[PDB]
C-alpha cells in the first residue's frame, strides 16, 4: 500500500530550457532546485549560446553558457547549473533519491502549450538499470525533447531519475538515474566543483555501455 | 548494445 500522491509540486519546478545559438536550438526540460536547475548534459551540444528558461514564475534568458557554470554528476546523464544570483531562487521543496529496482514510476510532465497548464502523470512503469548503471530502463513512451523530465517514484514521492534517450524505434526508454549523496550534492557547496565552458562538441557519444546519438 | 538517440 503506497500513499495517494499529489504531484503539482513537482509540477510547479519543472522548467522548460532551450539553448539557442545562430538559429539551432535544443528545448528539453529541467527541475527547479533553489538557485540551481537540475537537468540532462546533452543539453549542451552546443557552445556559445542563450539559455532560456520557463518557469512557473517567468521566463529567464541568460548570457552565454560558455560562462555558465555547471556541476557534472560523474558518469551520468545530469548536470546541475548554478543560475546567476540575480534569477529569483525556486523551492528547496524537491526530494531526490537513488532510484530503487522493482519500484514503479509515473512520468510527471507539464504542458506549457495550454492556456492552463496540466499537470501530467504517466502510468506506473517498473525500473531495472542497464549495463554499468549510466541509464536506466522505464517503459513509459516519451516524445523528442521530453528528456530531463522527472522520473518519479510513486512510493515517496521523490525524483529518481530524468529522462535521457530511447531507441530509434521508441520501444525502450532509457532515463538517468539520481546518484547517491545527490541531495548532499545540492546543500553542501563542498562536494560541489564548478566547470565552465562545458559543451558536448562530439556528434557520437559513448554513454552506459551504449552508443547515443543527438538525433 | 543498442543504438539509442537523445530526447
Amino acid at each position: 500500500s503506497h500513499m495517494p500522491r499529489d504531484y503539482t509540486p513537482i509540477c510547479d519546478n519543472i522548467v522548460k530550457l532551450t539553448l539557442t545559438s545562430d538559429g539551432k536550438s535544443i528545448t528539453l526540460y529541467g527541475l527547479q532546485y533553489g538557485n540551481y536547475i537540475i537537468t540532462n548534459r546533452h543539453l549542451f551540444r552546443l557552445n556559445n549560446g542563450t539559455l532560456t528558461i520557463e518557469s512557473k514564475n517567468g521566463t529567464y534568458t541568460i548570457a552565454d553558457s560558455k560562462t555558465l557554470e555547471v556541476h557534472l554528476i560523474e558518469g551520468k546523464d545530469l548536470v546541475i547549473l548554478k543560475m546567476p544570483d540575480s534569477v529569483p531562487a525556486a523551492d528547496t521543496t524537491l526530494k531526490f533519491k537513488k532510484p530503487v529496482e522493482n519500484e514503479e514510476v509515473v512520468l510527471v510532465s507539464r504542458d506549457f502549450s495550454t492556456p492552463e497548464p496540466k499537470c501530467l502523470v504517466s502510468e506506473s512503469s517498473k525500473i531495472t538499470p542497464d549495463n554499468d548503471g549510466t541509464f536506466w530502463k522505464h517503459s513509459i513512451p516519451t516524445k523528442d525533447g521530453e528528456a530531463g523530465l522527472p522520473l518519479v517514484s510513486t512510493k515517496d514521492g521523490t525524483v529518481v531519475g530524468l529522462h535521457s534517450a530511447s531507441n530509434f524505434n521508441n520501444t525502450n526508454f532509457y532515463f538517468t538515474a539520481i546518484p547517491e549523496n545527490f541531495m548532499e550534492l545540492l546543500n553542501d557547496e563542498s562536494k560541489r566543483k564548478w566547470i565552465k565552458g562545458w559543451h558536448l562538441t562530439s556528434n557520437s557519444v559513448e554513454w552506459g555501455g551504449h552508443k547515443v546519438f543527438m538525433d | 548494445t543498442e543504438n539509442l538517440y537523445f530526447q
